[PDB]
RNA sequence: CGCGGGGUGGAGCAGCCUGGUAGCUCGUCGGGCUCAUAACCCGAAGGUCGUCGGUUCAAAUCCGGCCCCCGCAACCA
RNA sequence: CCGAGGGUAGGGCCCGUGACUGGGGCGAAGUCGUAACAAGGUAGCUGUACCGGAAGGUGCGGCUGGAU
RNA sequence: CGAUGUCGGCUCGUCGCAUCCUGGGGCUGAAGAAGGUCCCAAGGGUUGGGCUGUUCGCCCAUUAAAGCGGCACGCGAGCUG
RNA sequence: GAAUGCCGGCAUGAGUAACGAUAAAGAGGGUGAGAAUCCCUCUCGCCGUAAGCCCAAGGGUUCCUACGCAAUGGUCGUCAGCGUAGGGUUAGGCGGGACCUAAGGUGAAGCCGAAAGGCGUAGCCGAAGGGCAGCCGGUUAAUAUUCCGGCCCUUCCCGCAGGUGCGAUGGGGGGACGCUCUAGGCUAGGGGGACCGGAGCCAUGGACGAGCCCGGCCAGAAGCGCAGGGUGGGAGGUAGGCAAAUCCGCCUCCCAACAAGCUCUGCGUGGUGGGGAAGCCCGGGUGACAACCCCCCGAAGCCAGGGAGCCAAGAAAAGCCUCUAAGCACAACCUGCGGGAACCCGUACCGCAAACCGACACAGGUGGGCGGGUGCAAGAGCACUCAGGCGCGCGGGAGAACCCUCGCCAAGGAACUCUGCAAGUUGGCCCCGUAACUUCGGGAGAAGGGGUGCUCCCUGGGGUGAUGAGCCCCGGGGAGCCGCAGUGAACAGGCUCUGGCGACUGUUUACCAAAAACACAGCUCUCUGCGAACUCGUAAGAGGAGGUAUAGGGAGCGACGCUUGCCCGGUGCCGGAAGGUCAAGGGGAGGGGUGCAAGCCCCGAACCGAAGCCCCGGUGAACGGCGGCCGUAACUAUAACGGUCCUAAGGUAGCGAAAUUCCUUGUCGGGUAAGUUCCGACCUGCACGAAAAGCGUAACGACCGGAGCGCUGUCUCGGCGAGGGACCCGGUGAAAUUGAACUGGCCGUGAAGAUGCGGCCUACCCGUGGCAGGACGAAAAGACCCCGUGGAGCUUUACUGCAGCC
RNA sequence: GAGCUAGCCCUGGCCAGGGUGAAGCUGGGGUGAGACCCAGUGGAGGCCCGAACCGGUGGGGGAUGCAAACCCCUCGGAUGA
RNA sequence: UGGUUCGUGGAGCCAUGGGGGAAUCUGGGCGGACCACCGCCUAAGGCUAAGUACUCCGGGUGACCGAUAGCGCACCAGUAC
């Protein structure tokens, strides 16, 4: 599961 | 699915066997170490 | 006379095959074949040392007579011309009046039923082997030994030849298939005529699978790789070379000369190759 | 008030660095050649150097402010 | 059953029209050069080919409808 | 920063009023009809589509009207991606 | 007392989720302390190219039987792959070894390496490849090609007889080979029979019948028959097959040659030996003296080392046959016959799975053979069924929301949405018919349409047989009948127009990317004369290649079409016996230390002195790069034209708001009621452009864009219905999380978002089914960001080394 | 450690059925001879449709799973690299 | 080049991969570049107890542990897994 990206 | 362990008696004996170990400087050190540690089995069991 | 096909598949549109017209015997001489051990380009370490090799059709090696000074003076009849998968040339089966049989590379124009002979006194006819000194200047020749008694080394591929340009001392001057001008010792044997099957170079493989049949695995460009792999590897998007074009091992590959400088054979090479 | 370069006869460019000197090509003006125009030949005129202020005995030139004209940058989110 | 015709679908020919585009004709006094007519100042013309703001230039071969 | 998931949409609402409509008004350069402007008023209502991820906006067809803002740019242990 | 500390114990969540494919169960009888769950019987359902049967791996007693049920079994348990005990695996012919060799491994000779060790021809090892002698039936609770029975066969030893120049690890032959297609004749297997054998049956309206139902074979030596495979015979010469050779090879001659002859298989027959159903009665008995026969279909199997065609050109060695050498010809070998001899290991059971690989009795993974019948054009597809095997090791009710999988839907028909995502539609076969474009193959199943069942009658060809009948395979014509509907169920394309990209079939990030990426034929440059270049290795030795410039390495580009312009000043590479610089070394002008001196010792200029660098040239499908300002035409505008500065040279053709355009939804045109997307144009191209190729291109694509038709529950806009869950009762019973808790709302306050502080409001105690706003809810010591004189991968004209090369 | 995975080497095995109909061959036409055209025969192909087998396109489910990558529907290849 | 305290240092000594290459006591090496003087020692063959190190094994002894300690193991442990 791709981690959430706060980028 | 296809897992990694796919047993094969001939493969086992020719790869980890007593005679494979003895043929080689590192393999003899394996035997030397497992004797010093007191292993009941110096080499993997395979029925042949 | 390379053969074409009608475009009934996308690959048959371009494929061409050799016409096999000169061939007169479709199975080899059992006593003259032996197994050709395929390598896949791997050396005695098991390491790939020539990339992209393997997986081609199984072949039997045909023993070829590259000496012919072996049987001086003994004539032979040309029994057949056969396909050989181990080389581009066709090959000729010889029946010596001895009863001995042998294969040679089939020169252009050689005819089934004619005779051939080797030696210092042989006539100057297509298919005959003489020492180089006894062959007249101007003669087109193939299967040339490069040193006496060491075996034919030069001009062996389909269609090739050398031409005798002149003499000097114990040596004759040859123009090799590459155009190089070279001194070859006069006692070196050579065979009169050019190698045959000269249409070989016009075959169009036509499809990727054909290269696979020949044992040629796909070749991948350095520019398609990563910096771990290759000087041309990496870059965002496509990328030019960005440095002098190089091999996988980093040496330059556009012009950089590679013949060893102090090689003894330089005293015997008159003029480097042409075109 | 992110960064850089530029402004000097009519046009396009030197001179600045290294203070005291304004230069080159074309254009323009007078004359000549030709029936005549152009080309060509012989002469000449025209720039106080974007502006202000300072330094200096002296500023196109060195330093600062302003005006204008280009060019570059603006990423991680 | 055939059957005017209606419907569905796919073709053929012709006309009109279309952002834009190609060249053509014509138009008293526009800009550039001067290719041709004199050996027109490199004889011209010519089929082809390549090139050039433009007429044109050059290569190859051909013609005299070229002069001296 | 030993983690407060970050745009838009969908769903579901709820609130403020600087009010888009409907209701009540004063002034008008309000004849009538229709407007303009300001005051009171938040009870209810405030459409369907083309384009774009879009918020917004432009356009089509309507409408009494096609309001503007807050709720972690409301709402991912509710969905979407 | 804290370290997301360590080890152990025990809580919470909670009687909660779950109990592992939605193939499915019901009853009667029995056993037992106890039974939905074990046994038996009837009924029902599921698989049936398997979910049945047989091998090989792997597993290792799980096999069979008696006794058991604490634990294991997701419930239960009397049952079990579980516990205890006893029993069980039988070979000259099956498989492997006392036979052969393959890759590869090992390795006398030999080569190399500080040591360890690395190589290496022969030879040896190495098999699911070669070679080699057993078929059918019976028997056990459990093994059987193994025991037994019947009929066959192999090697070794010895002997007798006959024959022969006998004799080998040496010579030779043979063994011995691909892919696709395929002939004849057979077998396996299957269908039908009004014929043969059989316990019986007549029901509920009819049938005592050419009725129904069941079965109608298997193995076999010599001999014979059919069909195939393999093979020329004789003589003369002979210098080749590393000795010899009567063999083999070559040459010559004569004969035999779509033959024959000899030889070897397959199939049939065959003395004989077996088997033998339904049904009924109790695995057995009976049937039964069972019958065992005709017709058809027919292999991918057999004859086989068969035939043809093609290019990519298709193992070895032994067995075997032949030749001869030492030798020996009292021997020896060949043939026949007789007697004797014949060892070791495996054999149980599971084996697409509860016994193997996945921690589990796990919806996953696991190679080879058999795999029946009917219909559907065919088939291993699909539906139903045989043999055989199962109902998936928790159940009983209920008939809420909600979820999953499924069915239908009025009117509308993409209005849904990023997107027709999803789901409809279409759907097989036969006939009719079919566009642009095109590389002439194709595009094409283009599109679009018609037919499709059953009955009677006439009739065509092919196979079998006989040339007939019967059987069998493809049809053709006419007349009818029925329904809403005839590929009536199941399996089975939605279509079109138009752009971008990539020519194409292929390949890829095992497990978030399948693509426009990689590869690809093809094009070009460049290196390489062979002990090649290049690659791996300290080396020896290998690969390259048993190849040789039409070949091999490296690099870019990427079918094909039309093309690929200008710059060589910088970097690269290539060429250049001059010159400049240049290390060790040579040289030794000239000094110095010390010694009484002979001397010993040290420093040292000119000059000679490689590669490299400088220098001079060449070179672009080498790295790369391809301009600015100002002015000018008789309307305006715009500039073909001119001026000047600069450059190594100033972007040619083609293309262009683009997979590239910032301003931008550029502007105009098309399509739409309306179009930031799309398509066609324009060109002030922020920032295309010619092998990091430019512009096109038929065909191709689970790629990405835009449109239309068809059709729809996508939507207006939801409704109903099915089953598996959810819910209730009986059985078994987790989890992350958790400082403790007696845990409300508002308005404030507080480290700035309060159940916990203030003030006020509200509120009896405790659950069950639900929803997710909050507990800055769980999970993971933020993967973004910074910081650390932290780490790692990668680059280069950063530094400094090293290999390698000069 | 290559019993997973990647490549190569050796030796074996597997790919139902249907469709399209290249070359060649034969014959006919054609010509001075030809090229060539027509028909029949033929059975080619990184050809077509589709099981096994090999894949993993789109969606849904699953997410303390049946499963540390599975299931359903759909979809690619299927004589070949 | 290594060794030594000696990292090129005035760098000797001891060892030696490369080149060159003697002499037999009036021969040769050393005393930290080198020279003289003065001294020390006899290279290019080999052997040699004891005093020294260790603890698999045996014993003796602890202001050593006392079953989460002490060895990983007090127990059928280098076992189960
Ligand atoms: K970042
Ligand atoms: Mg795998
Ligand atoms: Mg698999
Ligand atoms: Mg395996
Ligand atoms: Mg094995
Ligand atoms: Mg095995
Ligand atoms: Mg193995
Ligand atoms: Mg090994
Ligand atoms: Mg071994
Ligand atoms: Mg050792
Ligand atoms: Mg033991
Ligand atoms: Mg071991
Ligand atoms: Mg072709
Ligand atoms: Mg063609
Ligand atoms: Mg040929
Ligand atoms: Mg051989
Ligand atoms: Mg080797
Ligand atoms: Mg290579
Ligand atoms: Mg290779
Ligand atoms: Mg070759
Ligand atoms: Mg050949
Ligand atoms: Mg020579
Ligand atoms: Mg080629
Ligand atoms: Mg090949
Ligand atoms: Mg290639
Ligand atoms: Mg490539
Ligand atoms: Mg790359
Ligand atoms: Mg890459
Ligand atoms: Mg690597
Ligand atoms: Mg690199
Ligand atoms: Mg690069
Ligand atoms: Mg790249
Ligand atoms: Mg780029
Ligand atoms: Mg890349
Ligand atoms: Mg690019
Ligand atoms: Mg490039
Ligand atoms: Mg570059
Ligand atoms: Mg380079
Ligand atoms: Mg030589
Ligand atoms: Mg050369
Ligand atoms: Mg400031
Ligand atoms: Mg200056
Ligand atoms: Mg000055
Ligand atoms: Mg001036
Ligand atoms: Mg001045
Ligand atoms: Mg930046
Ligand atoms: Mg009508
Ligand atoms: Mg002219
Ligand atoms: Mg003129
Ligand atoms: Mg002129
Ligand atoms: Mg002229
Ligand atoms: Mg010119
Ligand atoms: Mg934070
Ligand atoms: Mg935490
Ligand atoms: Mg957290
Ligand atoms: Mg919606
Ligand atoms: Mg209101
Ligand atoms: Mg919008
Ligand atoms: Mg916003
Ligand atoms: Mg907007
Ligand atoms: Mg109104
Ligand atoms: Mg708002
Ligand atoms: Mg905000
Ligand atoms: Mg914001
Ligand atoms: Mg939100
Ligand atoms: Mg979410
Ligand atoms: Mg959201
Ligand atoms: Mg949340
Ligand atoms: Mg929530
Ligand atoms: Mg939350
Ligand atoms: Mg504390
Ligand atoms: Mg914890
Ligand atoms: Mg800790
Ligand atoms: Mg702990
Ligand atoms: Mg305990
Ligand atoms: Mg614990
Ligand atoms: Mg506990
Ligand atoms: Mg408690
Ligand atoms: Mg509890
Ligand atoms: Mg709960
Ligand atoms: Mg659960
Ligand atoms: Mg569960
Ligand atoms: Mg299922
Ligand atoms: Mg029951
Ligand atoms: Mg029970
Ligand atoms: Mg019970
Ligand atoms: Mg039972
Ligand atoms: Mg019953
Ligand atoms: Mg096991
Ligand atoms: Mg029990
Ligand atoms: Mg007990
Ligand atoms: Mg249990
Ligand atoms: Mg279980
Ligand atoms: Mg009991
Ligand atoms: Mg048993
Ligand atoms: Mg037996
Ligand atoms: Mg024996
Ligand atoms: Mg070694
Ligand atoms: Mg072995
Ligand atoms: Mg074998
Ligand atoms: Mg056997
Ligand atoms: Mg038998
Ligand atoms: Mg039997
Ligand atoms: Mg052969
Ligand atoms: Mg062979
Ligand atoms: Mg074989
Ligand atoms: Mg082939
Ligand atoms: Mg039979
Ligand atoms: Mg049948
Ligand atoms: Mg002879
Ligand atoms: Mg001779
Ligand atoms: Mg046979
Ligand atoms: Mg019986
Ligand atoms: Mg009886
Ligand atoms: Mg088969
Ligand atoms: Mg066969
Ligand atoms: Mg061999
Ligand atoms: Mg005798
Ligand atoms: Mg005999
Ligand atoms: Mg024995
Ligand atoms: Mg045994
Ligand atoms: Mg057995
Ligand atoms: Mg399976
Ligand atoms: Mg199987
Ligand atoms: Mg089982
Ligand atoms: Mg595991
Ligand atoms: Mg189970
Ligand atoms: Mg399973
Ligand atoms: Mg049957
Ligand atoms: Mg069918
Ligand atoms: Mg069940
Ligand atoms: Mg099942
Ligand atoms: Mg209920
Ligand atoms: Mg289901
Ligand atoms: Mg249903
Ligand atoms: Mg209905
Ligand atoms: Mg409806
Ligand atoms: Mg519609
Ligand atoms: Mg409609
Ligand atoms: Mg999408
Ligand atoms: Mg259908
Ligand atoms: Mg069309
Ligand atoms: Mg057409
Ligand atoms: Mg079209
Ligand atoms: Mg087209
Ligand atoms: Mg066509
Ligand atoms: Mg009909
Ligand atoms: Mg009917
Ligand atoms: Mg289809
Ligand atoms: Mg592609
Ligand atoms: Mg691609
Ligand atoms: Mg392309
Ligand atoms: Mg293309
Ligand atoms: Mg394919
Ligand atoms: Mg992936
Ligand atoms: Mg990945
Ligand atoms: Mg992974
Ligand atoms: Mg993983
Ligand atoms: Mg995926
Ligand atoms: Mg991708
Ligand atoms: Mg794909
Ligand atoms: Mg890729
Ligand atoms: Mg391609
Ligand atoms: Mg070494
Ligand atoms: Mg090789
Ligand atoms: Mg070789
Ligand atoms: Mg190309
Ligand atoms: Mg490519
Ligand atoms: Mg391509
Ligand atoms: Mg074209
Ligand atoms: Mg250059
Ligand atoms: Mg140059
Ligand atoms: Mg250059
Ligand atoms: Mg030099
Ligand atoms: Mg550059
Ligand atoms: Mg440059
Ligand atoms: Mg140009
Ligand atoms: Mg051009
Ligand atoms: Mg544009
Ligand atoms: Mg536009
Ligand atoms: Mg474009
Ligand atoms: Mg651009
Ligand atoms: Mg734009
Ligand atoms: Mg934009
Ligand atoms: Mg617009
Ligand atoms: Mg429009
Ligand atoms: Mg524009
Ligand atoms: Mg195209
Ligand atoms: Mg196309
Ligand atoms: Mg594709
Ligand atoms: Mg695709
Ligand atoms: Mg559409
Ligand atoms: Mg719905
Ligand atoms: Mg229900
Ligand atoms: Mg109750
Ligand atoms: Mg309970
Ligand atoms: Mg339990
Ligand atoms: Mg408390
Ligand atoms: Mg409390
Ligand atoms: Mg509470
Ligand atoms: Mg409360
Ligand atoms: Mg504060
Ligand atoms: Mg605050
Ligand atoms: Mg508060
Ligand atoms: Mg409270
Ligand atoms: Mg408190
Ligand atoms: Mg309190
Ligand atoms: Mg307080
Ligand atoms: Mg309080
Ligand atoms: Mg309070
Ligand atoms: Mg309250
Ligand atoms: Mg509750
Ligand atoms: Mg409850
Ligand atoms: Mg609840
Ligand atoms: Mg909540
Ligand atoms: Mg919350
Ligand atoms: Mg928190
Ligand atoms: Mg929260
Ligand atoms: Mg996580
Ligand atoms: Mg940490
Ligand atoms: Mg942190
Ligand atoms: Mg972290
Ligand atoms: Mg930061
Ligand atoms: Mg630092
Ligand atoms: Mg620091
Ligand atoms: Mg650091
Ligand atoms: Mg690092
Ligand atoms: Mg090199
Ligand atoms: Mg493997
Ligand atoms: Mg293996
Ligand atoms: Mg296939
Ligand atoms: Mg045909
Ligand atoms: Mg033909
Ligand atoms: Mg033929
Ligand atoms: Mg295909
Ligand atoms: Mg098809
Ligand atoms: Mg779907
Ligand atoms: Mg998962
Ligand atoms: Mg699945
Ligand atoms: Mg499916
Ligand atoms: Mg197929
Ligand atoms: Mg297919
Ligand atoms: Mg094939
Ligand atoms: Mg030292
Ligand atoms: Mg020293
Ligand atoms: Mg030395
Ligand atoms: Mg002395
Ligand atoms: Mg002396
Ligand atoms: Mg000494
Ligand atoms: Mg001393
Ligand atoms: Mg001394
Ligand atoms: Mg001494
Ligand atoms: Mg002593
Ligand atoms: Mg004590
Ligand atoms: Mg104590
Ligand atoms: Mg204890
Ligand atoms: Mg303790
Ligand atoms: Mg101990
Ligand atoms: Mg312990
Ligand atoms: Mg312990
Ligand atoms: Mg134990």
């Amino acid at each position: 599961m791709t981690h959430s990206m706060r980028c | 699915m296809k897992r990694t362990w796919q047993p094969n008696r001939r493969k086992r004996a020719k790869t980890h066997g007593f005679r494979a170990r003895m043929r080689t400087p590192g393999g003899r050190k394996v035997l030397k170490r497992r004797r010093q540690k007191g292993r009941w089995r110096l080499t993997p069991a395979v029925r042949k | 006379a390379v053969k074409k096909f009608k475009p009934y598949t996308p690959s048959r549109r371009f494929m061409t095959v050799a016409d096999f017209s000169e061939i007169t015997k479709t199975e080899p001489e059992k006593s003259l074949v032996k197994p050709l051990k395929k390598t896949g380009g791997r050396n005695n370490q098991g390491r790939i040392t020539v990339r992209f090799r393997g997986g081609g059709h199984k072949r039997l090696y045909r023993i070829i007579d590259f000496k012919r000074w072996d049987k001086v003076g003994i004539p032979a009849k040309v029994a057949a011309i056969e396909y050989d998968p181990n080389r581009s040339a066709r090959i000729a089966l010889l029946h010596y009046v001895d009863g001995e049989k042998r294969y040679i590379i089939a020169p252009d124009g050689l005819q089934v039923g004619q005779q051939v002979v080797a030696g210092p006194d042989a006539p100057i006819q297509v298919g005959n082997a003489l020492p180089l000194r006894f062959i007249p200047v101007g003669t087109v020749v193939h299967a040339v030994e490069l040193e006496p008694k060491k075996g034919a080394k030069l001009a062996r591929a389909a269609g090739t030849s050398a031409q005798i340009q002149g003499r000097e001392g114990d040596y004759v001057i040859l123009r090799l298939p590459s155009g190089e001008l070279r001194k070859v010792h006069g006692e070196c044997y050579a065979t009169v005529g050019a190698v045959g099957n000269a249409d070989h170079k016009n075959i169009v493989l036509g499809k990727a699978g054909r290269s696979r049949w020949l044992g040629r695995r796909p070749h991948v460009r350095g520019a398609a790789m990563n910096p771990v792999d290759h000087p041309h590897g990496g870059g965002e998007g496509r990328a030019p070379r960005g440095r002098p074009p190089a091999s996988p091992w980093g040496w330059q590959t556009k012009g950089l000369k590679t013949r060893k400088r102090r090689k003894p054979s330089s005293r015997f090479i008159i003029a480097r190759r042409k075109k």
